[PDB]
DNA sequence: TTCACTAGCATAACAATGAGG
DNA sequence: CCTCATTGTTATGCTAGTGAAG
């Protein structure tokens, strides 16, 4: 029950490309699936990122919507 | 500043507001900085602006930057609404195009 | 050659996802 | 539980640089 921080565009996108990636071929671990993934959004125009980065922002508006008083606050090692 | 305290509790109020404008508006803090630099000629960054909206700067810090902040913000605001409405456009525009096609 | 503050520069934490230590 | 692996956003620990007092 506790308030994760909202994700931003590549988290989208990949969210999105692993899930079909994971159902493509199995048995792959989810190291070489996220360095692939990065491998690819980097040589993506910005045409291309357009719609995910017009998507992390309205999840980042709707999360203040939901909770207006978050903080992001983390553990320094 | 006449005490400490009404304006303190001025200025906290107003760091909320400022961070909730730029989360509709879809700034990053360090976009935020950077327009700020580009506007203002003066570079600032993302570390002040997250100690601002933290309230984590002094005092006159925080009320020199506000000014700073108001005219930032009715820019951007401005932009929003040309941004919308051309968008608007645009889509009836094609509206059009595409049933006289 | 002392203490207090100031402002970046860096980098860790953490969002997703699940396999296998 | 945990580690990995990724990019991007945010908080913050460590500096060099600045005065002030003695």
């Amino acid at each position: 029950d506790r308030v994760k921080r909202p994700m931003n565009a590549f988290m989208v996108w990949s969210r999105g490309q692993r899930r079909k990636m994971a159902q493509e071929n199995p048995k792959m671990h989810n190291s070489e699936i996220s360095k692939r993934l990065g491998a690819e959004w980097k040589l993506l125009s910005e045409t291309e990122k357009r719609p995910f980065i017009d998507e992390a922002k309205r999840l980042r508006a709707l999360h203040m919507k939901e909770h207006p008083d978050y903080k992001y606050r983390p553990r320094r090692k | 500043g006449a005490d400490m305290k009404a304006l303190q509790k001025e200025l906290e109020q107003f760091a909320k507001l400022l961070k909730q404008k730029r989360i509709t508006l879809g700034y990053t803090q360090a976009d935020v900085g950077l327009t700020l630099g580009v506007l203002f000629g003066k570079v600032f960054s993302q570390t002040t602006i997250s100690r601002f909206e933290a309230l984590q700067l002094s005092l006159k810090n925080m009320s020199k930057l506000r000014p700073l902040l108001e005219k930032w913000v009715e820019e951007a605001d401005n932009n929003e609404n040309l941004q919308e409405i051309s968008k608007s456009e645009t889509l009836v525009q094609a509206r059009k195009r595409k049933r006289t096609s």
